[PDB]
């Protein structure tokens, strides 16, 4: 009975019917201007706060008070479980197989007590590193004791390094005048670098012919920067090696860098290693794909998920460094 | 004719549903909220029957102190559960719990006291004839019509992604990830409090969800969205609040869902909400991967937010494989679903073999639950 | 590779033809069957791959040839009520001594034409009328 | 059993390891015992029915 | 006229099935029995134990799969009476009281197999005549010549029988255990090799298809591994059920080479050539000639392309110059077990042949030596 | 030349252990671990360093993400090596590669480009005059003073049991089975998270290893422990994390190390280690299987719970005929086993000639390891 | 030099002990089984 079921329905709900079915939510707009606003009225004022909570006390002060049908008490209307009780194993025999041994024995401390319930079987009551140093010699060598605690390693600890010494403007005004005593620029773990600041630094190593290596580890960089970097990559000839681990460089940025590669034949090692958000496998498919144009670079530090584009990209790498091979030996002879 | 046949409650983490087994919608819809007098004992003892429950808590906000008592779906204190199902049963439903069976849903991978507790207190507070509990990623697929998918459960406390193939359950791929609305909560409060209003107690608990749903939206483009947020301000809007003073979200209606996407913003070393859905399909066998990939089934309130469908989408076909297809179905009753997943098992006839009755309680106690339910 | 191609020549024609001749020939047998024997009550077959999907017409044809009382179809759209009245026909072939193999509730719901083939003739042979 | 003591348990251990030692001394000698008269019977019969 | 006999083939992979008369097998399917692995927790669903043939193999990844004939041996019979009753009351919609089975077996094997067919086939299925044949002599009488010697190669079992002028020689019947499923195997194995894992039941079938794909018998083996390493040419891509892609490379060629070398998978005996050879050379002088020139090929494992040439000159290295070879491959030769069966079935004096109830009543299942092959 | 004596390496899954040639011990045992920054702020304690290597690494835990270079005996991460080589070469040993010849470790069915990627990493980036790659449960046999036997070795990636007779291996019964102690760790975290405690991160990883390395035993009879263990709370014990609080696993400490022998547990259709070495014996030759019943070596970290020996005893006689006579050689010293008989393999005067020098590197590429080695 | 390592001495020395005895023990009896089953039909034949 579907007319008798929309007839039970109300008429302003059947026109709010017919008017959302025309309407189908609004998948046409963005997904910003699909919400409906709240209110019409402007925003005024600096939000006084405790006006808030002013009203919003006399608002529960001055409340009509809800009586519940039936007031909980706690009371238990139903049967206790009451759990069964065994009668268990009560035997009692006593062994006494020496006097001597008893009286060996009987005064003997729980810590070398243990050596001597180990070495007789019961591996289940100590742990397991107590038990095997119990087997280890003959001497007694357990001092904790089976009822005691076990704790975990403390393994050592490691001396503090002093934090990035490494200014920000000194070092870009001498990278952008073509400094010849400045070979390596480090930039790892550094508070707060402006993004714009890291894409100054991106056009300034385009002309830059003395600096060999570059790391921006750990800056919060994310796709503008890796984009002036993909294009600074194609002009410059003495770069070495490009650290851009630990990052916020999407899928996309990559592979915006790895497209910049066939292009420029300096750059030996490359790391985009652990960034927060995984590339999928598309981009990996392209990289390993037109990395295996590229003939210059040596050493590659990425994780593939896939096996495929990781067979293939280490396959690659071998081919690179067989071709160093390969020239050094005619070189020779 | 089974006494009206059974009732279908839905304890979530943040607001509890109830109903009959049969309907289509929940009879009461409330949240799971207990109330006490803050501090004073002004006005004769202003505050009593001290235990406020439900709409009454939320009414008096300013002066009570609001307490959840499930917290990431954990039951930290069971006299508010005990309360709370006592209000269920009593105030809103009016009937009695003695003649009607219980359906109860829980979070997959729980401490195993929770559901020998809940046994307890159905049989001996308010000594129901039968009971049964369930998982709610399995009564959304069971909502949704379908018997194979994968399902993403995300409450208040827990987020949950379990896959199903032809109705067999693979309990190796199962996640837990323990992101959910609360910490979204939370993150609006903390980029509220740059912004100048700043939002403390439970009251501004209330508020700052009900700003949350009300104006919420997942962007499709992040860095976009900040580039047009920055430019122009045609994104902002304007919410009123109960006294009558007016204040601009702007820049904070889509940075908090967005950590769903992105836990960094929370302080939280875990991945998103799309890579755990695409591990769990990576931990199934080879050939049952493709249907995980046409099935994908949305559930929760959590996942009401706009465009979380699309984006979603788009993050999963940036990791799978290009040929096949991806698709995503997101409802849009599925904050309610999970009930109406009950509605529909407890409706079946050949669930009647499935409960656990009074008389094998008596002789075997709370540990039957472990044998009994999955 | 003529030969191999060849083979697989022989096995996409031949093989596929002789099965769906018998196949075509005997649904066609099978609906005028089933047909005769629903005509009792006011029922109906007019395609033997989708009218027995859903599973009335199955437990109201187990109710007439049986000739006695069966549970109650459960009433709803779902596929897990068609799952259902498929099983619940499925128990009660289970009963009366009559011997199923490969034979689910989803091949049913789903539609395969050799088991609901083999079904319907398992039924012809093993069933009793009485 | 709830109440139960290290010392006792080990001890009935120790008891039931010497019985162990003891049983297969006894069985050592047994199965010396047996070899040695079965090689003699099967000798003196290979003698006579040669 | 009378009632036309069912042929039924068991083959150790896959089950075959038809009617006596007729030109091709009306119902193929594997044979294969999986079972349920993990636990269902969605209620009203199906209940059933077992799934059997195509149905088991539509949903691999919930089932572990089982071949109930392995080498030749039935090894468990409740999944046999499985096979045989999906392939008589479902595949073909027959009553089976009323007609006759034709069954086919390899040529040596443990005796009691025959009498449990038997055993079964009047007792559970009660046919009124049945018979049992060797899949060699089918496949000679689908040949069309009565002269030749007959090479079988399946999933189980390879087995190699020379008939001249219809009179068969007992004493010069070989066999070998080198198969269809040991090339999987193996195939597995070395694919191991290129970083891909299949561990799985599920997966052989998927390393069986990729087999039957991209496998083909190379004419010269050192030749084709210089080539294959010199060059990239020879590689061909593979697109997974969960839509990965792999390169198989020069593993194409060299898991077929194990048919001609058993030394690649640690047995000794000789390869197919040789076996084929020395059994040629157990006859007697005269009838070499003709059995030289009529060499038939059978079974889907001699489906490679490039089988024949390559058994064409093994044969040709190792016989004396003066006499010529022929091998006789028939396009269609994967159904030819079948179709000299379902040629025997339409014969007038194979209805002197059958194994009646009656006989079986009054002798005992020991009755099957005295009656068949 | 007798004052150039090589270098012993070993490359596990979890740990490296390097060492001197004729020594009875190695020098350096460390993790191979790689920890990176996180994403959640900056690190306090390192300034221009990217990544911290070895036990380094294992301390600072809290401010870093911890990845394994070796996946299942697979280097994943050849960067990964070469850091953790360096590590090795330059701060444990002290001592410079180009003066002294290298001898590896390797799992028996690996890729084909492991090797050379090995060889050619080494050759170029460390300029060793000599190098040799061995297979490790040779070594182990080495190291048990025997020539006749089978090997079923268990390490931090992968099982793997070879038979060998009279120094004649076969390699057609070489079994490899995806079961070592990463899954053992995963599923301690699973069968833990029902008492309460959670572990997600790679720290908790660490922290959930150390608790089994130190817990788990293997139970004789796997009923009769499970009932021993749901009568009385004599096989719990308790342990102390390093916030302070104390945990107690009580029941699951015996369930942790049964997914070795039965792997239903973790979900795959495979066998367990004692199925697998059955079916390795029955895959050789009727004659020297007498002897392979006799000479079953244990070996591997993995190997190291206590009551290992007797339960796989118990499972092979069961599986094998009963005339047959079955002991299990279980050295006390077996989880350096693998680096030990290496120490043997660089000190006999036969294995001189066998060195892949570096001339002949030279000219024949990174392919002469397949020719040179086995 | 005290009493309770003279204990571990002892208990390990007689433990390796009865290992050793039932070793000697199940080799001597699978002889003696054989040599009876050699025997036993050297009677039959003189009967
Ligand atoms: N209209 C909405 N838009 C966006 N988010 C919403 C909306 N309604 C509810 N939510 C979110 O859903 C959450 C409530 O989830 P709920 O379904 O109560 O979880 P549970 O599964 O525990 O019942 C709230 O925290 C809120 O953030
Ligand atoms: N086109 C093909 N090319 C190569 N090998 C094939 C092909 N088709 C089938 N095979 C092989 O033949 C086997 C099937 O043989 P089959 O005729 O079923 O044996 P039987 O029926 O005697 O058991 C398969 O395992 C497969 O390895
Ligand atoms: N005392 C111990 N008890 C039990 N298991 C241990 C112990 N020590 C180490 N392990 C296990 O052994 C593993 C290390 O094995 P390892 O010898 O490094 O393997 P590999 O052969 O790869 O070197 C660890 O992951 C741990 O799980």
């Amino acid at each position: 009975d579907e007319d008798e079921i929309l007839g039970a329905l109300t008429e302003e709900e059947l026109r709010t019917l017919e008017n959302e079915l025309d309407e189908l939510d609004n998948a046409l707009l963005p997904a910003g201007l699909r919400q409906k606003d709240q209110t019409t009225k402007a925003p005024t004022g600096p939000f006084k706060r405790e006006e808030l909570l002013d009203h919003l006390e006399k608002q529960a002060k001055e409340f009509k008070d809800r009586e519940d049908l039936v007031p909980y008490t706690g009371e238990k209307r139903g049967k206790v479980w009451v759990p069964k009780q065994k009668p268990m194993d009560p035997v009692l025999e006593t062994v006494t197989l020496e006097p001597e041994l008893e009286e060996a024995l009987a005064n003997a401390s729980d810590a070398e007590l243990c050596d001597i319930a180990a070495i007789l079987g019961m591996h289940t009551l100590m742990s397991n590193q107590q038990y095997y140093q119990a087997l280890g010699s003959s001497s007694i060598v357990n001092k904790e004791g089976l009822n005691s605690v076990i704790k975990p390693t403390q393994y050592k600890p490691v001396p503090d390094e002093e934090p990035n010494a490494t200014d920000v403007e000194e070092t870009l005004e001498r990278i952008k005048n073509n400094d010849p005593k400045l070979e390596e620029v480090n930039l790892n773990n550094i508070r707060n670098i402006p993004i714009p600041t890291l894409k100054a630094y991106a056009e300034a190593l385009k002309e830059n012919s003395y600096v060999k290596k570059f790391s921006i580890v750990g800056t919060r960089s994310n796709d503008p920067v890796a984009f002036a970097l993909a294009e600074m990559l194609k002009v410059n000839k003495v770069l070495k090696t490009l650290n851009v681990e630990s990052n916020f460089i999407s899928g996309a940025g990559i592979l915006r860098l790895v497209e910049a590669l066939p292009y420029n034949t300096s750059l030996v090692e490359l790391k985009i290693d652990n960034q927060s958000q995984p590339l999928g496998n598309k981009v990996e498919m392209e990289i390993v794909s037109m990395l295996e144009k590229n003939a210059t670079l040596l050493k590659f530090g990425y994780h593939f998920t896939q096996q495929g584009p990781r067979l293939r990209a280490s396959n690659a790498m071998m081919n690179n460094n067989d071709l160093v091979r390969k020239r050094r030996l005619a070189d020779l002879t | 004719d089974d006494d009206i046949a059974a009732l279908v409650v839905d304890n979530g983490s943040g607001m509890c549903k109830a109903g009959f087994a049969g309907d289509d919608a929940p009879r009461a819809v409330f949240p799971s909220i207990v109330g006490r007098p803050r501090h004073q004992g002004v006005m004769v003892g202003m505050g009593q029957k001290d235990s406020y429950v439900g709409d009454e808590a939320q009414s008096k906000r300013g002066i009570l102190t609001l307490k959840y008592p499930i917290e990431h779906g954990i039951v930290t204190n069971w006299d508010d559960m005990e309360k709370i199902w006592h209000h269920t049963f009593y105030n809103e439903l009016r009937v009695a719990p003695e003649e009607h069976p219980v359906l109860l849903t829980e979070a997959p991978l729980n401490p195993k006291a929770n559901r020998e507790k809940m046994t307890q207190i159905m049989f001996e507070t308010f000594n129901t004839p039968a009971m049964y509990v369930a998982i709610q990623a399995v009564l959304s697929l069971y909502a949704s019509g379908r018997t194979t998918g994968i399902v993403m459960d995300s409450g208040d406390g827990v987020t949950h992604t379990v896959p199903i193939y032809e109705g067999y359950a693979l309990p190796h791929a199962i996640l837990r990830l323990d992101l959910a609305g609360r910490d979204l909560t939370d993150y609006l409060m903390k980029i509220l409090t740059e912004r100048g209003y700043s939002f403390t107690t439970t009251a501004e608990r209330e508020i700052v969800r009900d700003i949350k749903e009300k104006l919420c939206y997942v962007a499709l483009d992040f860095e976009q969205e900040m580039a047009t947020a920055a430019s122009s301000s045609s994104l902002e809007k304007s919410y009123e609040l109960p006294d009558g003073q007016v204040i601009t979200i702007g820049n904070e209606r889509f940075r908090c869902p967005e950590a769903l996407f992105q836990p960094s913003f929370l302080g939280m070393e875990s991945c998103g909400i799309h890579e755990t859905t695409f591990n769990s399909i990576m931990k199934c066998d080879v050939d049952i991967r493709k249907d995980l990939y046409a099935n994908t089934v949305l559930s929760g309130g959590t996942t009401m937010y706009p465009g979380i469908a699309d984006r979603m989408q788009k993050e999963i076909t940036a990791l799978a494989p290009s040929t096949m297809k991806i698709k995503i179905i997101a409802p849009p009753e599925r904050k309610y679903s999970v009930w109406i997943g009950g509605s529909i098992l407890a409706s079946l006839s050949t669930f009647q073999q499935m409960w656990i009755s009074k008389q094998e309680y008596d002789e075997s106690g709370p540990s039957i639950v472990h044998r009994k339910c999955f | 590779d003529n030969d191999n191609s060849s083979a697989r020549l022989f096995e996409r024609s031949r093989i596929k033809a002789l099965a769906d001749e018998r196949e075509v020939v005997q649904k066609k047998t099978f609906t005028k069957w089933v047909n005769s024997h629903l005509a009792r009550v006011s029922c109906r077959i007019t395609d033997l791959y989708k009218d027995l999907r859903d599973g009335r017409m199955l437990i109201k044809l187990l109710e007439v040839l049986s000739g006695e009382m069966l549970p109650k179809p459960t009433k709803g759209k779902m596929r897990i009520h068609c799952l259902e009245n498929v099983d619940k026909a499925l128990q009660f072939l289970k009963e009366q001594r009559v011997h199923l193999e490969n034979m689910g509730s989803h091949d049913i719901v789903d539609g395969n034409h050799r088991l609901v083939l083999g079904l319907i003739w398992t039924i012809i042979l093993r069933f009793q009328i009485q | 059993m709830a109440g139960i003591t290290t010392i006792e348990a080990v001890k009935r251990k120790i008891q039931v390891l010497q019985q162990q030692a003891d049983d297969a001394e006894e069985r050592a000698e047994r199965l010396q015992r047996e070899v040695e008269g079965e090689r003699r019977a099967r000798e003196q019969a290979e003698a006579e029915v040669a």
